């Protein structure tokens, strides 16, 4: 079921995004 | 006793941080992490709701929910934003647990977090300039 992986991966992609927008 | 002291210190650190002043190194970090969570959570709020919907939690599957989101979060390494998500995630998990009448898990989750943070993020943190780095490069 695709949205299982997807919701996890999106947390990680947000963290990476947060990682650069707050420096 | 000394629990009068915990109360006094807590009241003072809070009052101090409002004025920009920080009681200890630990008071600084607690504040930087709190502010970063609230900020992460508000910015990626949609990303969080999608998370809640996909995972019903019971006391038997709560850990599975935890390890799945955590292992995916740190799949190909570590950074500070990912570390914020980790904290933000566990805070959300703890809130869903109390919501769904399962308050027992709250301390379990904290322990899972502490051990992971201790045994799995600490080496990266110690090697990237400790907690003071992230206070100084992300905080404020
Ligand atoms: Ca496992």
């Amino acid at each position: 079921v695709i949205p299982m992986a997807a919701v996890k991966q999106a947390l990680r992609e947000a963290g990476d995004e947060f990682e650069l927008r707050y420096r | 006793s000394q629990s009068n002291r915990e109360l006094v210190v807590d009241f003072l650190s809070y009052k101090l941080s409002q004025k920009g002043y920080s009681w200890s190194q630990m008071a600084a970090v607690k504040q930087a992490l709190r502010e970063a969570g609230d900020e992460f959570e508000l910015r990626y709020r949609r990303a969080f709701s999608d998370l809640t919907s996909q995972l019903h939690i019971t006391p038997g599957t709560a850990y599975q929910s935890f390890e799945q989101v955590v292992n995916e979060l740190f799949r190909d390494g570590v950074n500070w934003g990912r570390i914020v998500a980790f904290f933000s995630f566990g805070g959300a998990l703890c809130v869903e647990s109390v919501d769904k009448e399962m308050q027992v898990l709250v301390s379990r989750i904290a322990a899972w977090m502490a051990t992971y943070l201790n045994d799995h993020l600490e080496p990266w943190i110690q090697e990237n300039g400790g907690w003071d780095t992230f206070v100084e490069l992300y905080g404020n």
